[PDB]
RNA sequence: GAAGACAUUGUCAGGUGGGGAGUUUGGCUGGGGCGGCACAUCUGUUAAACGAUAACGCAGAUGUCCUAAGGGGGGCUCAUGGAGAACAGAAAUCUCCAGUAGAACAAAAGGGUAAAAGCCCCCUUGAUUUUGAUUUUCAGUGUGAAUACAAACCAUGAAAGUGUGGCCUAUCGAUCCUUUAGUCCCUCGGAAUUUGAGGCUAGAGGUGCCAGAAAAGUUACCACAGGGAUAACUGGCUUGUGGCAGUCAAGCGUUCAUAGCGACAUUGCUUUUUGAUUCUUCGAUGUCGGCUCUUCCUAUCAUACCGAAGCAGAAUUCGGUAA
RNA sequence: UUGACAUUGUGAAGAGA
RNA sequence: GUGAUUUCUGCCCAGUGCUCUGAAUGUCAAAGUGAAGAAAUUCAACCAAGCGCGGGUAAACGGCGGGAGUAACUAUGACU
RNA sequence: AGAACUGGCGAUGCGGGAUGAACCGAACGUAGAGUUAAGGUGCCGGAAUACACGCUCAUCAGACACCACAAAAGGUGUUAG
RNA sequence: GUCGAAUUUGGGUAUAGGGGCGAAAGACUAAUCGAACCAUCUAGUAGCUGGUUCCUGCCGAAGUUUCCCUCAGGAUAGCAGAAGCUCGUAUCAGUUUUAUGAGGUAAAGCGAAUGAUUAGAGGUUCCGGGGUCGACCUUGACCUAUUCUCAAACUUU
RNA sequence: CACGGACCAAGGAGUCUAACGUCUAUGCGAGUGUUUGGGUGUAAAACCCAUACGCGUAAUGAAAGUGAACGUAGGUUGGGG
């Protein structure tokens, strides 16, 4: 899929419940630091000895991920997450096509 | 040790005689699986006078 | 004498480490294995005119793709064919007439659509917010997909309207964790402010064995619990295959279908072939061949008596009663 | 096996961004 | 490892190993230093062996091909 | 080997099919009498070697569902058409 | 087979169980060895075999659904028993009748669509291509009305 | 032509426990439970009893919190007596 950089959509903001513009940008993960309980947790679990403790996944069967956009409020700056569908190709702001066109060279 | 059965040397292995993976060892080797050329800088015939 | 704050001894840290320790090394399956996916699904048919419905049944398909291939309005009408125009020829571009869809709608298939759902152009982001209900599957759980609403806020058009992704039937994902957005909210429990952390709601990162373990081999040195739910002899059904024999008589036999034969077809028998199957036996029916010995079968090699001959004789060949 | 820290005291030169 | 004597022991170091006073900054812990911080911490640089690179090594484990051309009948191919 | 509908067997004896999971008949407390089903009635064996019209003579005749097989093709045997 | 040496052998002594010892057979290590013997953890776990003790009376099944490292096992719904409770013909019903829907199988159809399929006859190309001649005949291609036979994944009916 | 069973006697297998579900009987009832303990005794019995505690009489949120009468504790339709 290809989506523009922009849309105008509407707003969950509650200073203006209405369609605005959006910044759309496209979503990465943080880096996950190491003081979530979870993850000194899990180094306590690690130590010792007993070798690995949890498990680790390896029957992976995806090609794909799902690709999430961000959308950014021009004005009041509220942020909103939207999820795609799957697709193995993802550009926004690509260059919109265009019929009738002479197929090129 | 080729001619042994494997729980009694590396080179045991049988089925035929043959010792199976390089004759030659590491120094940083462990006891037990140190047999044949131990440290062997080269191998071979050399006819060095 | 040598040696010297080196080394050694100590504790963490990185590397090496089948020498040694654990453990593991899918499922279905006309036995297992190999292949395959019938394991999660979709179209058509099998399916026996509601619904359901099986086999490793038949023909196929899915882990994608699309800022428009989504949303709205408008104009237009597509396959294809006939007759017509400088170079222009089978094939270029232009015209008229015909044209029920014979085209197109991402793809599998089926359905659906003609002042459209098709082609083309114009504007947009209903592929949005909120949160319940309903259908399919169903246990009437989950999940995927879908339908009709409500409450907002938008698009489109003169408008009525229609739009909560792709015309419909497929195109997918728990807990634990991490992560991002939301409410500016609660909690760190002697009391506070900041940093940090823990929550609530909603997404994402994945489990395709697709209701979602973290997993290589070998054993002829082997073991146990079981299994005739299950393979490897016999026996049983079946007889494709193998073996044996009919019928029709085109043809062969100089002449001449049938003395002796016999194509194309077609009806059979047999169980000394091989398969197919898996009923019996896995708390055990001694597994090849031979030797030895008995007896039975007849689809007769010989021998007794015959009929037929392309039987002069001789030899041979076909046949009958004959085991 | 390699690094560190500790056993670890006393001195001298001559070099590193 | 091979297995008296005799005779011979070819080619191959790309792989798997073994081995090397062989170029490197490429990667690379803990202690250590630097930056930011109210600190907890975050962020960098620097850095051991090892890996990575390079050399040797087959009486190390092991390997020694698929294709085609090519001499006057054919055939084969000393030849490429 | 595998589905559909119902009926059954399994889990169920009884009468019939000689024999028999599943067929036909019928389902079952203890008994008497009557009557029957399916199947039978020469003898084994309870019940007419009953009545009636034909057909059939086989040097393996035939004889009763499931059921314990036979086909094409022939017959101047005999029978009717 | 060997029999003057790697000979045979007494006794003393040494090596112990993931250990020993082995001129190598997984051999031997007390009739025990591809891990000894003894006791304990231990009544180890078993979706797997086997067994499971009196009588009568009444009722009475299932091998199917869905999920499962599920396929010799479970969960789940169904079938089944028990206990009853609220009521007293309220409501029903493996059935018909009448009214009113829905369906695309059997059959049927192919001089109806589609797809397949035998045979001639008529008519333009005056040919797509070559001949006969300094335009007539074959070949095909189309076209018109007919003809024989078909369909689980064709179809008006 | 599947397995156990040559014979006889004796022995020989759904138990107890802790926490529970439905149902039932009982006591008391917006409450209930004497038995940890104490009193007491004809002494493991029986008899008796303070303070507590447990569960119930309030729910709901993750949590800070908040916390059940508009109405004869409601309206319509059924309902035994
Ligand atoms: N040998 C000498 C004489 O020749 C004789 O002659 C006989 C042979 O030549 C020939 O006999 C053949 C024989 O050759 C061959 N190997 C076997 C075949 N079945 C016999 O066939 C003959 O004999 C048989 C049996 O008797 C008959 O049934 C048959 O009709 C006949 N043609 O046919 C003759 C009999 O018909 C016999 N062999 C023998 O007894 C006699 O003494
Ligand atoms: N005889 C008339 C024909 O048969 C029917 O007419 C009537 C009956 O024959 C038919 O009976 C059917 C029976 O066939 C079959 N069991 C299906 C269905 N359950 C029954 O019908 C009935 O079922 C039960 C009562 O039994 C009720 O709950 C249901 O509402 C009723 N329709 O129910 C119909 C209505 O009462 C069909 N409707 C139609 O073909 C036509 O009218
Ligand atoms: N529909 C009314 C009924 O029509 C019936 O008649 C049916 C047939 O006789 C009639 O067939 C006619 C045929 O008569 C006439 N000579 C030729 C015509 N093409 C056919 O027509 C029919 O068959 C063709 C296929 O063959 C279909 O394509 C067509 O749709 C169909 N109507 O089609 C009729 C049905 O559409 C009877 N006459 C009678 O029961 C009553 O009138
Ligand atoms: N036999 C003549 C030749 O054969 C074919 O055509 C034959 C047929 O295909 C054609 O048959 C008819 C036709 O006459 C009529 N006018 C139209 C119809 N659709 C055709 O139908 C044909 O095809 C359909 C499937 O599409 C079949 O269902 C049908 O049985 C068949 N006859 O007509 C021809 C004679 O029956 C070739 N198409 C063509 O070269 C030429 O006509
Ligand atoms: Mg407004
Ligand atoms: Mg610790
Ligand atoms: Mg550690
Ligand atoms: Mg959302
Ligand atoms: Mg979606
Ligand atoms: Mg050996
Ligand atoms: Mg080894
Ligand atoms: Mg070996
Ligand atoms: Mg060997
Ligand atoms: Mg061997
Ligand atoms: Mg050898
Ligand atoms: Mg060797
Ligand atoms: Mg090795
Ligand atoms: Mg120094
Ligand atoms: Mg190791
Ligand atoms: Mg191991
Ligand atoms: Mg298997
Ligand atoms: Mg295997
Ligand atoms: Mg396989
Ligand atoms: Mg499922
Ligand atoms: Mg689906
Ligand atoms: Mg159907
Ligand atoms: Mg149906
Ligand atoms: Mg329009
Ligand atoms: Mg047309
Ligand atoms: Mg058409
Ligand atoms: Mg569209
Ligand atoms: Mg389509
Ligand atoms: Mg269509
Ligand atoms: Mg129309
Ligand atoms: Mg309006
Ligand atoms: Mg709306
Ligand atoms: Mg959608
Ligand atoms: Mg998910
Ligand atoms: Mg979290
Ligand atoms: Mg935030
Ligand atoms: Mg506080
Ligand atoms: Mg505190
Ligand atoms: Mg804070
Ligand atoms: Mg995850
Ligand atoms: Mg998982
Ligand atoms: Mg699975
Ligand atoms: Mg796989
Ligand atoms: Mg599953
Ligand atoms: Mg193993
Ligand atoms: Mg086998
Ligand atoms: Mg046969
Ligand atoms: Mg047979
Ligand atoms: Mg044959
Ligand atoms: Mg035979
Ligand atoms: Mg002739
Ligand atoms: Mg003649
Ligand atoms: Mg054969
Ligand atoms: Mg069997
Ligand atoms: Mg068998
Ligand atoms: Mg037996
Ligand atoms: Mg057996
Ligand atoms: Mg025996
Ligand atoms: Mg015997
Ligand atoms: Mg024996
Ligand atoms: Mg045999
Ligand atoms: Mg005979
Ligand atoms: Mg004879
Ligand atoms: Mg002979
Ligand atoms: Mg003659
Ligand atoms: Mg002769
Ligand atoms: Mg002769
Ligand atoms: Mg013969
Ligand atoms: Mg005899
Ligand atoms: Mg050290
Ligand atoms: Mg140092
Ligand atoms: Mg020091
Ligand atoms: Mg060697
Ligand atoms: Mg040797
Ligand atoms: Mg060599
Ligand atoms: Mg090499
Ligand atoms: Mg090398
Ligand atoms: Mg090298
Ligand atoms: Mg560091
Ligand atoms: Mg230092
Ligand atoms: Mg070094
Ligand atoms: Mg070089
Ligand atoms: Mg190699
Ligand atoms: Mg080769
Ligand atoms: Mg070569
Ligand atoms: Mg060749
Ligand atoms: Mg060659
Ligand atoms: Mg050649
Ligand atoms: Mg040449
Ligand atoms: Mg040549
Ligand atoms: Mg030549
Ligand atoms: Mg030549
Ligand atoms: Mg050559
Ligand atoms: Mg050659
Ligand atoms: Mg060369
Ligand atoms: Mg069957
Ligand atoms: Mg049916
Ligand atoms: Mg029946
Ligand atoms: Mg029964
Ligand atoms: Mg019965
Ligand atoms: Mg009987
Ligand atoms: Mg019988
Ligand atoms: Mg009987
Ligand atoms: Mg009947
Ligand atoms: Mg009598
Ligand atoms: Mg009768
Ligand atoms: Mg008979
Ligand atoms: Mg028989
Ligand atoms: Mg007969
Ligand atoms: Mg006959
Ligand atoms: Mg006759
Ligand atoms: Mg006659
Ligand atoms: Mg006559
Ligand atoms: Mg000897
Ligand atoms: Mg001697
Ligand atoms: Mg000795
Ligand atoms: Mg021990
Ligand atoms: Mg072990
Ligand atoms: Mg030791
Ligand atoms: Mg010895
Ligand atoms: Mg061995
Ligand atoms: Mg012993
Ligand atoms: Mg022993
Ligand atoms: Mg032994
Ligand atoms: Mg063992
Ligand atoms: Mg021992
Ligand atoms: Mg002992
Ligand atoms: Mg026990
Ligand atoms: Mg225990
Ligand atoms: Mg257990
Ligand atoms: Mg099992
Ligand atoms: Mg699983
Ligand atoms: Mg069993
Ligand atoms: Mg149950
Ligand atoms: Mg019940
Ligand atoms: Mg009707
Ligand atoms: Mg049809
Ligand atoms: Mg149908
Ligand atoms: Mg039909
Ligand atoms: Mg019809
Ligand atoms: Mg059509
Ligand atoms: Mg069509
Ligand atoms: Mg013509
Ligand atoms: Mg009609
Ligand atoms: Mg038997
Ligand atoms: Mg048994
Ligand atoms: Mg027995
Ligand atoms: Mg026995
Ligand atoms: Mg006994
Ligand atoms: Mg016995
Ligand atoms: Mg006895
Ligand atoms: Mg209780
Ligand atoms: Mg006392
Ligand atoms: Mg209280
Ligand atoms: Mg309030
Ligand atoms: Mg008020
Ligand atoms: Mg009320
Ligand atoms: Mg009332
Ligand atoms: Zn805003």
């Amino acid at each position: 899929v290809n989506v523009p950089k922009t849309r105008k959509t509407y707003c969950k903001g509650k200073t203006c419940r209405k369609h605005t513009q959006h910044k759309v940008t496209q979503y990465k993960a943080g880096k996950a630091s190491l003081f979530a309980q979870g993850k000194r947790r899990y180094d306590r679990k690690q130590s010792g000895f007993g070798g690995q403790t949890k498990p680790v996944f390896h029957k992976k069967a995806k090609t794909t991920k799902k690709v999430v956009l961000r959308l950014e409020c021009v004005k009041c700056k509220t942020r909103a997450q939207l999820t795609l569908k799957r697709c193995k190709h993802f550009e926004l702001g690509g260059e919109k096509k265009q019929k009738g066109q002479a197929l090129q060279f | 040790g080729v001619a042994m059965n494997p729980v009694d040397h590396p080179h045991g292995g049988g089925n035929h005689q043959h010792i199976g993976k390089a004759s030659t060892i590491s120094r940083g080797a462990v006891s037990g699986q140190k047999a044949g050329l131990i440290a062997a800088r080269r191998t071979g015939l050399l006819r060095g006078s």
